[PDB]
RNA sequence: GCCCGGAUAGCUCAGUCGGAGAGCAGGGGAUUGAAAAUCCCCGGUCCUUGGUUCGAUUCCGAGUCCGGGCACCA
RNA sequence: GCUGACUGGGGCCUGUAGAGCACUGAUAGGGCUAGGGGGCCCACCAGCCUACCAAACCCUGUCAAACUCCGAAGGGUCCCAGGUGGAGCCUGGGAGUGAGGGCGCGAGCGAUAACGUCCGCGUCCGAGCGCGGGAACAACCGAGACCGCCAGCUAAGGCCCCCAAGUCUGGGCUAAGUGGUAAAGGAUGUGGCGCCGCGAAGACAGCCAGGAUGUUGGCUUAGAAGCAGCCAUCAUUUAAAGAGUGCGUAAUAGCUCACUGGUCGAGUGGCGCCGCGCCGAAAAUGAUCGGGGCUUAAGCCCAGCGCCGAAGCUGCGGGUCUGG
RNA sequence: UCGCCUCCUAAAAGGUAACGGAGGCGCCCAAAGGUCCCCUCAGGCGGGACGGAAAUCCGCCGGAGAGCGCAAGGGUAGAAG
RNA sequence: UCGAUCAACGGAUAAAAGUUACCCCGGGGAUAACAGGCUGAUCUCCCCCGAGCGUCCACAGCGGCGGGGAGGUUUGGCACCUCGAUGUCGGCUCGUCGCAUCCUGGGGCUGAAGAAGGUCCCAAGGGUUGGGCUGUUCGCCCAUUAAAGCGGCACGCGAGCU
RNA sequence: AAUCCCCCGUGCCCAUAGCGGCGUGGAACCACCCGUUCCCAUUCCGAACACGGAAGUGAAACGCGCCAGCGCCGAUGGUACUGGGCGGGCGACCGCCUGGGAGAGUAGGUCGGUGCGGGGGA
């Protein structure tokens, strides 16, 4: 069985995002772990980084986000970086990455 | 048993006059080596008919080395039917596919007087150590009954070295 | 019917095609490529309409990109 | 007679007979060839003209390939003139250094002499030939 | 000359899955007092020739003895 | 008012020629195998062999405008340069044309017919039926004619005479008047290149010389006892003659060859290829390559040198318009 | 035969003819429309009651040969299904 | 926003079919019928190959399937001069030419005993009948004959006739 | 802090990165995993999606390697074709000059390369 769904949601909803053409600010989420990583692509660039694994913090995976997202928003918004677009990955749009947006205002935002 | 040439080299020298001189365009290589050749044609004619892809040719020219070539292609002209241009391989020692030439021997072998013949290859395609090259492969294999077909390891396979296969494929068979 | 000659038609020539090339200037609106499928994808600065038509979105210079089997690509590079 | 079955068209642009060339040409199934030395469209009637010259030549014995094909439909009008194409009415198309026919498994003076018979029925010149080295080995 | 048709035991005429028929003759039986009728049983180099096929009356191709259709001219 | 046709460079676009078979189809030979044509053992599932059907599949081998895994040369467009041209663009006034034709190339229709027809790209005639060549001839070759000249150089084509200039120079070809013509096909024409079989262990050609034994071969027969015929065509004796290749035929007598010795004495027979020629080769008023006439050429192929040759180019004079 | 669409002809830009070679349209859909979310085919082989070449089910292989209302073409699963 | 097979689909009117050999005018060789021309599928005649028939077989005489041509007499294709006119079938009259020869002359082969034939070669000098039928050409038929030839010449010939 | 190496994201080249085989990795990342109370689920199924986890395992998946059976890529040389210029053939068609030049095929290549960021070692 090629290509699976999941590389075929992740495409789907990526590809939508990237032609509006803002920076992404996108979520991977492991069962342990939750990252995030705002990229600039046609430079094809990270710029603004932020892990629960390198902010070595833990318990409640969903509180964690909200966290790192708190993280982005803080260390970006000091970039100059306010407006992007949310990549959600191959990921619905609920708890833990659901958090981590609705945790990356006070700064950024419409998310 | 063994053949010989001649040889020679070329950097200009537009192939069609060349072609008019009694010659013939080629080129050397390997590998190691790639190099723009021509030879005699009636030279090349009288040896490659015996040879033909299928005795190993050593060329000479000058240097004076003396190469040790297969002839791996062969471009006749389609309108004359006569060869417009020639592939000299030359050896050194590593495996090298090859084309075979094949005795049948034996009677019909069953079915005597008389199946119905039926060779459906002169040559067989073969990896072999160019040190060793079995200028034939006796195919006798005397049960040789109707309707049958040999494949491939069934073949003498001299001592030297192995098939390029297909280990499954139709050598001849009576019907 | 069949003999006396069934056949006869054919419809209008389409004129289809790209309509400006790699290194051509452009303006907000001007079409780039006329075509039936997806043969070009539209771009950096460059529309679909719902013919597949490609249209420039900003004023440029067009640029032309072969992504292999991603299809082949056309932009718009403003300095506009 | 000899004729495709299933044509996906009926009819088909006559075509040029250019660049005498491409594919057949080196005599790859048998002891002797028959090669054509000129363009033309040989009918599916000449073909079977040569192929019987041939069997009726050798004691229903020895044995035969052809290697053209008549798949190109040959029309024609009625002595009508100019409404429509058409009709009816089948044609292999041969440029220089084809092998057709080729015998095997017959003597050389019975082959030579049967693949001359085969050659009078075609509509160009023609070349036999035996068999080479340079037909390879593939 | 010109394009399309059909030969079949002894005469009549089926027989498109490619691997021989029933009638009506004639002989025999049953039936009857004997017959007729009716039912049972009895033998083609399948128009020559080349071809495909392992194999052709049954497929291809003409050519033939013989049936249908065709066109001098203003 | 430098942007024009054309040209140089750079990008992008394309799916034709060629080629390929991956797709859609078609398709030769073989292999291995579903279903069965059914030979039949069944008549229960069975069930094996296929020199018929046969998918797919492998091997070899091809074909296609409406097939393409590929794919040129070219073409188109943009940018940057060259390009001052009876070039380009803008506005406006006056039009005429809207029957085209031949040729070359690419296609379709036609019959791989038409001085056929329909498109494409070029050209020329149209309007250059003005000039030179092609015998003669709109459109093939040469060349774009402002006027004059009893001056020159050339083009195409020519230089034996008609007819201007070579009976020029060298080398080979052809003997048909080929040239001055039409194909399949043919042929010890002729000249060259090549490869192969046999040959001074004396081949080829003639000539001298052997001209089988059992035997009628068994078959078939009045008899075929090789030759009125269907064939077991086999054993032998030799340097060595097929139960016999042909004449013969009252079957036998008589005769010849095959195949052998020997005579003599240097080539012989086979094939392939290129050049020119030869046959194939019959039409209607009188013939002919334009004509005479041409044969180591006045024909054809190769190399050379000169010349002749237009209204083209030049030289000399002049006109008119445009620029300066 | 006459208008419209698709393919070839059409000579790799556009365009290009013939009483050239072949097909289709004169509708349809309130869901067959918009969006957000998910899902991924056809075929082949193996397995499974009634199920057979094909109803449904399970397994593996299957980059698109399926599907996209209808003709063809271009397109398309990284969706247009 | 509706009424259009205005489908001959850029849609003359709101509203429309035939016939003329009783015909007329303006035009056209822009275009048909005749002849010619180009062409040569078709037609007529050669030739190549040579299955096979011919007792056997060198094809004495045949010739399958295919192949290459010649001719320009047929039927056509095209639409080039001629529509300010190139009168058409046939007959008669008068011919002339071609030869793919019907007879006569000279030949070769024969499955030629002779005589008489068959086939092919040379040969265009001359000859090549009279009638019945039909407008006929052609063809059939009667009676003869050395024979009762095939074509071309605007299907020769109407300022020559009919 | 650079540099290298391993992992995790994520771009780019668009198969020389693919299939198949073999081998390898769990400390850390990652995965499978434990459970289904809660958010949220499944036209049935916590399979998937989702959440709260951390006992176990690298078996699967993934990552890293090594093999050329397939797949993919692929010269040089030669031809085909051809812009432009000339010939030849009754024709179908052929040839020469000059400039461009494939496709198939042969040789060979290939079991990927790489940017940004992180986590970890240098
Ligand atoms: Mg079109
Ligand atoms: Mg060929
Ligand atoms: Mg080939
Ligand atoms: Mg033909
Ligand atoms: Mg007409
Ligand atoms: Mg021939
Ligand atoms: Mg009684
Ligand atoms: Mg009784
Ligand atoms: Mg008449
Ligand atoms: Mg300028
Ligand atoms: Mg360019
Ligand atoms: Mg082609
Ligand atoms: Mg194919
Ligand atoms: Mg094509
Ligand atoms: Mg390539
Ligand atoms: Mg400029
Ligand atoms: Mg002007
Ligand atoms: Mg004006
Ligand atoms: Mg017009
Ligand atoms: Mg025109
Ligand atoms: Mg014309
Ligand atoms: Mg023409
Ligand atoms: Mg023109
Ligand atoms: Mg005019
Ligand atoms: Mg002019
Ligand atoms: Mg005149
Ligand atoms: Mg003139
Ligand atoms: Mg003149
Ligand atoms: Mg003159
Ligand atoms: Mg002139
Ligand atoms: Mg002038
Ligand atoms: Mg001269
Ligand atoms: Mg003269
Ligand atoms: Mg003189
Ligand atoms: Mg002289
Ligand atoms: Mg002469
Ligand atoms: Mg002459
Ligand atoms: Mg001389
Ligand atoms: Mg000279
Ligand atoms: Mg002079
Ligand atoms: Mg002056
Ligand atoms: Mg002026
Ligand atoms: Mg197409
Ligand atoms: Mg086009
Ligand atoms: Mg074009
Ligand atoms: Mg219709
Ligand atoms: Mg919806
Ligand atoms: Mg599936
Ligand atoms: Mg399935
Ligand atoms: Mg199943
Ligand atoms: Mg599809
Ligand atoms: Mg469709
Ligand atoms: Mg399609
Ligand atoms: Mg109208
Ligand atoms: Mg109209
Ligand atoms: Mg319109
Ligand atoms: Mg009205
Ligand atoms: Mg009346
Ligand atoms: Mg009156
Ligand atoms: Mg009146
Ligand atoms: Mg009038
Ligand atoms: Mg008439
Ligand atoms: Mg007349
Ligand atoms: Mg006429
Ligand atoms: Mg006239
Ligand atoms: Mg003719
Ligand atoms: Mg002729
Ligand atoms: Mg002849
Ligand atoms: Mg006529
Ligand atoms: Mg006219
Ligand atoms: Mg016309
Ligand atoms: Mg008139
Ligand atoms: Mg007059
Ligand atoms: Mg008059
Ligand atoms: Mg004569
Ligand atoms: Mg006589
Ligand atoms: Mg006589
Ligand atoms: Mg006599
Ligand atoms: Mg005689
Ligand atoms: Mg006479
Ligand atoms: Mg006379
Ligand atoms: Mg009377
Ligand atoms: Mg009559
Ligand atoms: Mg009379
Ligand atoms: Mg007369
Ligand atoms: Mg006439
Ligand atoms: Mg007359
Ligand atoms: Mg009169
Ligand atoms: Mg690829
Ligand atoms: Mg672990
Ligand atoms: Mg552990
Ligand atoms: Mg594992
Ligand atoms: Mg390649
Ligand atoms: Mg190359
Ligand atoms: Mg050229
Ligand atoms: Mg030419
Ligand atoms: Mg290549
Ligand atoms: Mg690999
Ligand atoms: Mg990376
Ligand atoms: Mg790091």
């Amino acid at each position: 069985a090629r290509l699976t769904a999941y590389e075929r949601r992740k495409f789907r909803v990526r590809n939508r995002i990237k032609r509006t053409g803002r920076l992404r600010l996108s979520v991977f989420r492991s069962l342990k772990h939750i990252y995030a990583q705002i990229i600039d692509d046609e430079k094809g660039v990270t710029l603004v980084s932020a892990s629960s694994l390198a902010l070595k913090l833990k318990g409640n995976k969903t509180e964690v986000a909200r966290q790192v997202g708190r993280a982005l928003a803080e260390k970006a918004l000091a970039l100059g970086i306010k407006q992007v677009a949310f990549d959600r990955g191959p990921y619905k749009y609920h708890g833990r990455v659901k958090a981590l947006a609705e945790g990356a205002r006070e700064g950024g935002l419409e998310f | 048993m063994e053949y010989r040439l001649k040889a020679y080299y070329r950097e200009g020298e537009k192939p069609s006059a060349l072609r008019r001189a009694g010659k013939l365009p080629g080129v050397m290589y390997n590998r190691h080596l790639n190099r723009k050749v021509y030879v005699d044609l009636v030279e090349f004619d009288k040896v490659f008919r015996q040879a033909s892809i299928h005795h190993v040719i050593v060329l000479e020219l000058p240097d004076g080395q003396s190469l040790p070539t297969l002839v791996r292609q062969v471009n006749l002209d389609k309108r004359r039917r006569r060869p417009e241009h020639v592939d000299f391989f030359v050896l050194s020692d590593e495996p090298v596919e090859m084309y075979v030439p094949l005795r049948f021997v034996g009677t019909p072998a069953g079915v005597r007087a008389g199946g119905v013949l039926q060779e459906i290859h002169r040559d067989i395609l073969v990896k072999v150590s160019p040190r060793n090259i079995p200028e034939f492969i006796e195919v006798d294999v005397s049960g040789l009954e109707i309707g049958d077909s040999l494949h491939a390891s069934d073949l003498k396979l001299p001592p030297g070295v192995e098939l390029a296969v297909s280990p499954e494929e139709t050598i001849a068979a009576v019907v | 019917a069949l003999a006396s000659t069934r056949n006869g038609r054919d419809s209008q020539a389409k004129r289809l095609g790209v309509k400006r090339y790699e290194g051509q200037v452009v303006r907000a609106g001007n079409i780039l490529v006329r075509q039936r499928g997806t043969r070009f994808k539209p771009g950096k600065n460059v529309g679909m309409g719902r013919d597949f038509t490609l249209f420039a979105l900003v004023d440029g210079v067009v640029e032309f990109q072969d992504r292999g089997r991603l299809g082949r690509y056309v932009h718009v590079r403003p300095l506009a | 007679m000899l004729m495709p079955r299933r044509m996906k068209y009926r009819k088909q642009q006559r075509g040029r007979l250019k660049g005498a060339t491409k594919g057949g040409d080196y005599v790859a199934f048998g002891d002797y060839g028959l090669v054509a030395l000129e363009p033309a469209w040989i009918t599916a009637q000449q073909i079977e003209a040569a192929r019987v010259a041939m069997v009726r030549h050798f004691r229903r014995g020895g044995k035969i390939f052809i290697r053209i094909f008549p798949d190109k439909p040959y029309t024609k009008k009625p002595l009508e003139v100019r409404m429509g194409k058409g009709k009816g009415n089948y044609v292999a198309v041969v440029k220089p250094g084809r092998v057709m026919f080729e015998v095997a498994g017959v003597t050389e003076e019975q082959a030579m002499e049967a693949l001359r018979i085969a050659g009078h029925k075609l509509p160009i010149k023609t070349k036999i030939v035996r068999r080479d080295a340079y037909d390879e080995a593939q």
